[PDB]
């Protein structure tokens, strides 16, 4: 038994080691699979198939550098998927031919959320795959070691952040008062964020959002927003700086502000936009 | 809430559609997603249009937005053009609270959208370094000779932290103002390598 690589670099009858150089998908998003198909580069044959039968296993697979830190995933060996890094030696595959057939191993890797930029650096070691070969003749137990080196950078584009707003907020008072508006943002990859408000405004200053209740409406009252006391007019970008893993509060308060003639009891309902602007 | 799977969109001229992922995380919230693109001036042009123009995302869900080129090949072909893509998540009418006082927040994400003509001679990655500077004693002016928009960020003049900045194709920007350092954000949203502020 022996094997070689599509670059025609061999590992002979006793087992031994070799490098395999894989060209990867150059861009992989957080939800997608980065497939590293080793069955198109690693090929084996049995040397005496009319008498001896060869047994081949994925003895172990280990992940290195950017595959170990930024990816999760599996290894498909001959039709079955196991965890990768692997937790144990797979079942046998039989090699019973002198003609080179593939070793059917593929890595299915998904970038996690914390991965960013360059999740696999060009030229670096991605994985070590041990092919174990035994037989029905002697007690020969050989290890074929395949060192998988990435030829190029694998980039995991950063995603937009998550704006977690606990409710669709009751501003009651029907009074007369003010209320915090739970609104926090977090990014998997630290980036600068800005936000601006938008909607129908009633005032020259353009910070008092109209009442739009359409079921026994109040009158004379609008709704204004405040970030720790500071009024936020519509279309005025507020700078949050760098927002990372830790949720940054926007520190919003809803308040009632007057818009005109007699203030009248009733329902006060407004809908405002909040546009987060990416750098 | 709802979040986009990128912080920017590169639209390569020629392609009939660029894809953008959106994802709703809130297991028990339903949102109507509406999306549109504006030009550099804020006008809702019809230059680009978004695919499905209006759909629901109920509970944890993943959807694809398709940005179609509606330009009629009327855009400059030797440099990028800056547009803004907005994806808005209209929360459902909460019937419970009809008779109370309420504030609804519609969260929108707004990201750069660069239309990129197909035959630019210098490549996207050889762009950042090609920047140069011209000093004054009031200001620092950035000269971007390349055909790509440059997101200049981490602009350092010695000890001093200057305005982050957006420098257009074959044009320039100016910031209030030693050794100049600066990074740029690339097509992937990642910070390029800290670079040395070379003069003009």
């Amino acid at each position: 038994f022996a094997c070689k690589t599509a670059n025609g670099t061999a590992i002979p009858i006793g087992g031994g080691s070799a490098n395999v150089y894989v060209n990867l998908a150059p861009v992989v998003n957080v939800g997608q699979n980065l497939v590293v198909d080793l069955s198109t580069q690693i090929f084996c044959h049995n040397d005496y198939p009319e008498t001896i039968t060869d047994y081949v296993t994925l003895q172990r697979g280990s992940a290195y550098g950017g595959v170990l830190s930024n990816f999760s995933g599996t290894v498909k060996y001959s039709g079955s998927s196991y965890p990768f890094p692997t937790t144990s030696e797979t079942p046998r595959v039989v090699y019973n031919s002198r003609t080179d057939k593939p070793w059917p191993v593929a890595l299915y890797l998904t970038p996690v959320s914390s991965a960013g930029g360059v999740a696999i650096k060009a030229g670096s070691l991605i994985a070590v795959l041990i092919l174990r070969q035994t037989n029905n003749y002697n007690s020969d137990d050989f290890q074929f070691v395949w060192n998988i080196y990435a030829n190029n950078d694998v980039v995991v584009p950063t995603g937009g952040c998550d704006v977690s707003a606990r409710d669709v907020t009751v501003t009651l008072p029907d009074y007369p008062g003010s209320v915090p508006i739970p609104l926090t943002v977090y990014c998997a990859k630290s980036q600068n964020l800005g936000y601006y408000l938008s909607g129908t405004t009633a005032d020259a200053g353009n910070s008092i959002f109209t009442n739009t209740a359409s079921f026994s409406p109040a009158q004379g009252v609008g709704v204004q927003l405040t970030r720790n006391g500071t009024i936020i007019p519509a279309n005025n970008t507020v700078s949050l700086g760098a927002v990372g893993t830790s949720a940054v509060s926007l520190g919003l308060t809803a308040n009632y502000a007057r818009t005109g003639g007699q203030v009248t009891a009733g329902n006060v309902q407004s809908i405002i936009g909040v546009t987060f602007v990416y750098q | 809430g709802v979040a986009l799977g990128a912080t920017r969109v590169i639209y390569p001229a020629g392609q009939k559609q660029v894809q953008l992922a959106v994802t709703n995380n809130d297991e028990n919230s339903t949102y109507l997603i509406q999306s549109w693109v504006e030009n550099a001036d804020g006008v809702k042009d019809g230059r680009f249009i978004v695919t499905p123009p209006l759909f629901a995302m109920k509970g944890k869900k993943e959807n694809t937005l398709r940005i179609l080129d509606a330009t009629n090949n009327q855009l400059p072909q030797d440099r990028e053009s800056l547009f803004w893509m907005n994806v808005k998540a209209i929360p459902s009418m909460d019937k419970s609270k009809l008779t109370e006082n309420t504030l609804q927040l519609a969260i929108i994400s707004r990201i750069k959208l660069y239309y990129r003509p197909a035959k630019l001679a210098l490549p996207p990655d050889q762009a950042a370094e090609k920047l140069r500077f011209r000093r004054s004693a009031n200001s620092l002016t950035l000269i971007n000779p390349t055909p790509y928009y440059l997101t200049v960020t981490e602009l350092n003049a010695g000890t001093r932290v200057l305005e982050n900045a957006l420098v257009p194709p074959m044009g320039e920007s100016a910031v209030k103002l030693s050794n100049i350092t600066y990074r740029t954000i690339n097509d992937y949203g990642a910070l390029t390598p800290k670079m040395t502020g070379v003069m003009e």
